[PDB]
RNA sequence: GCGUUGGAUUGUUCACCCACUAAUAGGGAGUGAGCUGGGUUUAGACCGUCGUGAGACAGGUUAGUUUUACCCUACUGAU
RNA sequence: CUCUUAAGGUAGCCAAAUGGAUUAACGAGAUUCCCACUGUCCCUAUCUA
RNA sequence: AGAACUGGUACGGACAAGGGGAAUCUGACUGUCUAAUUAAAACAUAGCAUUGCGAUGGUCAGAAAGUGAUGUUGACGCAAU
RNA sequence: GUGAACAGCCUCUAGUUGAUAGAAUAAUGUAGAUAAGGGAAGUCGGCAAAAUAGAUCCGUAACUUCGGGAUAAGGAUUGGC
RNA sequence: AUGGUGAACUAUGCCUGAAUAGGGUGAAGCCAGAGGAAACUCUGGUGGAGGCUCGUAGCGGUUCUGACGUGCAAAUCGAUC
């Protein structure tokens, strides 16, 4: 059943440390050990161990990444950018 | 001792303020002073100051306040160091004082009233951090001290008072904040001065008790929803009293005595 | 220094035509009404010498008998 | 009066760097003919967690022109960049996420990284977790290049010198609150030991120009 | 002295004052 | 000559009240090595006041080690 | 030179559920009391090493 | 787990093993410190705020030096609070 | 072996049986015990001691950062066959 | 003042080693069952998270009108924490 109301695993620090903080890290630790598809597998199975690397389980392929999720949202849009970029001096 | 604060501050002081509970503030006039204040030191002030306003309904204390500034200009206020109310309207009056005693080098003014009142609670947020020492408890403030600002006006903070008049109370003292509730002897035999006091309706919010009578019956609902009772199988008459007379005073229970009606 | 001497802070007021009445203690801060203010915390006392011969009297305890006409 | 502890400082008798576990100096490669003149080709072998410092490292290696070896080199890890991915290098490589090339060979509105202050000095600007310069004008004549820096302070340089594609892996490691002084100690262990900090007032006149009271 | 307004102060919320605790 | 108490109270008691009782008389030599509680009172810390500061204090709060006797005499018992 | 009092029926308008620090938890921290309990005491006695 | 039956003043029989409650002040807490009088509200902490600095630089060191610490560092950093 | 148990408790294997003695049982001590009737009147002050204690089952309030509080409290039970 | 000797104590960082019964609570993830169009909401487990907690060893040293005050000891001993 859902044991917890509202803090999930961040029950795990229990009753200290303040509300406020407890609801932002329970945002992040989430995305710290949340599955991911692998884009070279195809596979649920892209797993951070020391922040900023993120392996797939299968294949072994590893791609250096953000802290606590794969792509942050900054180097995605940076993507693009390099996409718009490189085809205007192709072109 | 504690009227030889009293006699020292007056002295000491040059403006006098007065504070008083807005739940009853004709229970707190204590008039008695201001008899002395208008005979023997006819230059010094005694300003009134209605504290804890956040306890009565909003009209209630603008009722007051017109009672009021017939005699003494009596501003009303709310004490706390971060959600205050009136603070600046008394910084405004205040330094108007230092303004009009322009040669006096500097001015001081001491706070007088009842126990439990909010007289030390007042110049901490004056100073909007913590100097006073405050409790919920009456007894306090020991003695008088010296709370400095601007250089030039100066606070101090005497213990409460009570006047000794003879009735005018006996049971009521408890019904100010005055007796720390815990040395009286049978808490047990007040409550019906609760009832007469507070409303049955917020009073059945607060606990949250269904439907009674006869007070002692009162104190048995509620000590069997705290489950406060004693080894087999005694009801605590004394300490759930001790219990219900704290929120009287602590301001968990709402109540007030009407103002005198507009005409 | 030396812009920090007491030589140079009282060309810079312009304060140096006095001399023979200026106060122990004075500073950029403590003018000389100030040092006297000042010093009244300290100088509740007696003075004796090693005997102890009673040099100078306390503080308003000067202990003479005056003629009251 | 006794020495103060930022003046105590400069000895270094324990405040230097706890370097036991760093995995060697991350530089660029040495600025040769090849690089600048055309470009060269690498492979990361692997990427690793580096122990003080919030930018996990790339070891990419490549095959050294004047020898029949292989020599490695060490990067600090773009964000996007997968194992056993090839790196071009040099003057003549195309821009593509994670390529160093010179600064005079892009065209502004690029975002790079681990960037030179001067060419040849193996890039000094831009290295921490999600950090990154962009290149905001070019002065061909006597070639220069103007950019802005993390700090938000402008700064040209010279078009001969070198930096990264795209921004360093590990942004938004600042956002996460450490919570209790357990995961701050196992911070600061491994940098330097400047912690913790004893505030100047609570200490005596003799320790520092606050105490007293 | 000083104009006196009462718009302000949200009156301290006591549990006695909240009907959403009543009996019936 | 012989009597002359029990208590409540430290937001203090240089006291007061309430009760018993025949009555709750006033003192002296006191009992700082019989024991202690407050106060000698040192370093720690907080608040307030003053000082530019070190710090001092109109205050207020808390925590805080001296440890004899076997000798002479007196004294009570003992040969 | 000129000037500052209006608010009324036992809980209000308002503000993006609340309007608070009158803060949970925790402590060989300082303090008051209630029950339980007892040589703390009335008032001392007895036993062992 | 349930049942009979049974002794009894004892049935966690020695041994081992929380008294509880109402409240207030105080500091968030785990921590640490006056070895030999003080363990606390003192200190440290996470959090928060601010200043400094793009390396020919910052903050320090060194009698000097072709010298050093931060620095195997580069503002999601370092240094000062 | 007891038992949740490297606890406490009693044995095996192994190892010690060393710490100046003998005789009497005064006071006061040190350490430890017990009490009629009362139950803090003592005392600055419940200091100290008493009281509670294992497990099974029933039951458990205000407050709250919703995670706690909480073994809250308070009950009822415990052998041997 | 001049010139020297010390980090076996203790202070602090680094290097390489070593040490820490049995209990209590039951975070995320997961499964089943019942609802819901879905989001999901109930119910029953599985799970074994924590600068959590009871509590040995270990560390610390609170309380006692403790013991001892030429003491066993130029800081020991008891009980309590
Ligand atoms: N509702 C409300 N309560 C207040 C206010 N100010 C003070 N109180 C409460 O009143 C109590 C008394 O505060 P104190 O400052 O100790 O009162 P005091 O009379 O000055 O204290 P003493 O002078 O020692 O008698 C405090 O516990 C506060 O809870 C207020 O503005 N509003
Ligand atoms: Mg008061
Ligand atoms: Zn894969």
């Amino acid at each position: 059943a859902k044991r917890t109301k509202k803090v999930g695993i961040t029950g795990k620090y229990g009753v200290r440390y303040g509300s406020s903080l407890r609801r932002q890290v329970k945002k992040l630790e989430i995305q710290q050990h949340a599955r991911y598809d692998c884009s070279f597998c195809g596979k649920k199975t892209v797993k951070r161990g020391a922040a900023g690397i993120w392996t797939c389980s299968c294949c072994k392929k590893t791609v250096a990444g953000g802290a606590y999720t794969v792509s942050t949202a900054a180097a995605a849009t940076v993507r693009s950018t390099i996409r718009r970029l490189r085809e205007m001096v192709e072109a | 001792r504690i009227w030889n604060e009293l006699y020292k501050v007056i002295d000491s002081s040059d403006v006098v303020i007065h504070v008083l509970d807005a739940r009853d503030p004709l229970g707190t006039r204590c008039k008695s002073v201001e008899e002395y204040m208008k005979k023997e030191t006819p230059h010094k002030h005694l300003i009134y100051v209605l504290n804890k306003c956040d306890l009565v309904p909003t009209w209630v204390a603008a009722a007051w306040v017109k009672h009021l500034s017939k005699e003494r200009p009596t501003l009303a206020f709310h004490a706390s160091i971060t959600n205050s109310f009136g603070k600046g309207s008394l910084i405004q009056l205040l330094r108007q004082f230092s303004q009009l005693h322009t040669d006096r080098k500097q001015i001081s003014v001491g706070f007088i009233g009842y126990p439990n009142t909010g007289k030390s609670s007042i110049i901490n947020t004056l100073r909007k951090k913590k100097v006073c020492q405050v409790a919920p408890i009456p007894g306090e403030t020991k003695v008088w001290q010296y709370i400095t600002l601007m250089k030039r006006i100066f606070l101090i903070d005497c213990p409460g008072i009570v006047p000794p008049s003879s009735k005018d109370s006996e049971e009521d003292i408890l019904f100010r904040g005055v007796v720390r509730v815990e040395h009286v002897t049978h808490p047990e035999q007040y409550i019906p001065g609760v009832l007469k006091r507070c409303q049955v309706k917020h009073l059945e919010r607060t606990y949250e008790i269904s439907g009674w009578k006869d007070a002692t019956e009162f104190i048995e609902i509620l000590a069997r929803k705290q489950g406060r009772l004693l080894k087999g199988g005694e009801p605590d008459e004394s300490g759930v009293s001790k219990q219900i007379l704290n929120d009287f005073n602590r301001g968990k229970i709402p109540w007030f005595v009407l103002p005198p009606e507009k005409e | 220094g030396t812009g920090k001497k007491e030589k140079s802070r009282r060309i810079r007021e312009g304060d140096t035509k006095d001399g023979n009445l200026r106060v122990k203690g004075e500073n950029f801060y403590r003018d000389s009404k100030r040092v006297k203010f000042l010093n009244m915390y300290t100088s509740g006392k007696e003075i004796r010498n090693k005997k102890g011969n009673l040099i100078r009297a306390a503080s308003f305890q000067d202990s003479t008998i005056p003629d009251a006409r | 009066g006794r020495v103060i502890r930022n003046q105590r400082k400069g000895a270094g008798s324990i405040f230097t760097s706890h370097t036991r576990l760093r995995q060697g100096a991350a530089k660029l490669r040495t600025l040769d003919y090849a690089e600048r003149h055309g470009y060269i080709r690498g492979i990361v072998k692997q990427i690793v967690h580096d122990s003080g410092r919030g930018a996990p490292l790339a070891k990419v290696v490549f095959r050294d022109p004047y020898k029949y070896r292989l020599r490695e080199e060490i990067f600090i890890a773009n964000e996007g960049v997968h194992t056993g991915q090839f790196i071009y290098a040099g003057k003549k490589a195309s821009l593509n996420v994670g390529n160093v090339l010179p600064l005079g060979s892009v065209p502004e509105g690029t975002i790079v990284s681990n960037v030179e202050e001067k060419p040849g000095d193996r890039g000094a600007l831009a290295r921490a977790s999600g950090n990154y310069v962009i290149i905001i004008g070019h002065n061909p004549d006597e070639n220069k290049t103007r950019v802005r820096l993390p700090s938000g302070a402008k700064k040209v340089i010279s078009s001969d010198a070198r930096g990264v594609i795209g921004v360093i892996a590990g942004g938004g490691r600042v956002d996460k609150p450490l919570l209790k002084a357990g995961r701050a100690f196992h911070k600061y262990r491994l940098k330097r030991n400047s912690w913790p900090k004893t505030r100047g007032v609570a200490m005596n006149p003799v320790d520092h120009p606050h105490g007293g009271g | 002295m000083g104009k006196q307004d009462l718009g302000k102060l949200q009156t301290r919320k006591m549990k006695g004052l909240k009907s959403k605790f009543d009996q019936g």
